[PDB]
């Protein structure tokens, strides 16, 4: 990627996974790949977009 | 015959005849209490914004 942002959508501390981040990319190649965040902050749903 | 309440009401009634009752009397205020369940409670993100 180059030139990515982050906004949070939804934000709900909840039990199931209940907050929505859009990420504003800008990608060079089109192809899926894996998100992932390194500290117990939050749990994603899906392994890669 | 002094007038009738028709016409001597104060905050403006309106006397009806057949059950005896006033009308519209503005005067007063009405509290109100909502018990809403939580299903109606839509989320953000379906909504515009």
């Amino acid at each position: 990627l180059s030139a990515a942002e982050c906004t949070l959508n939804e934000c709900v501390y909840s039990s199931d996974f209940g907050g929505i981040a859009t990420v504003k990319y800008s990608a060079s190649k089109s192809g899926k790949c894996a998100v992932h965040v390194p500290s117990g902050t939050a749990t994603l749903k899906e392994a890669a977009v | 015959k002094a007038p009738s309440l028709k016409f001597t009401a104060p905050f403006g009634c309106e006397i009806y005849t057949n059950p005896i009752r006033a009308e519209n009397c503005a005067v007063g205020s009405i509290p109100l209490a909502f018990d809403i369940p939580d299903a109606l409670f839509t989320r953000v993100s379906e909504t515009p914004t």
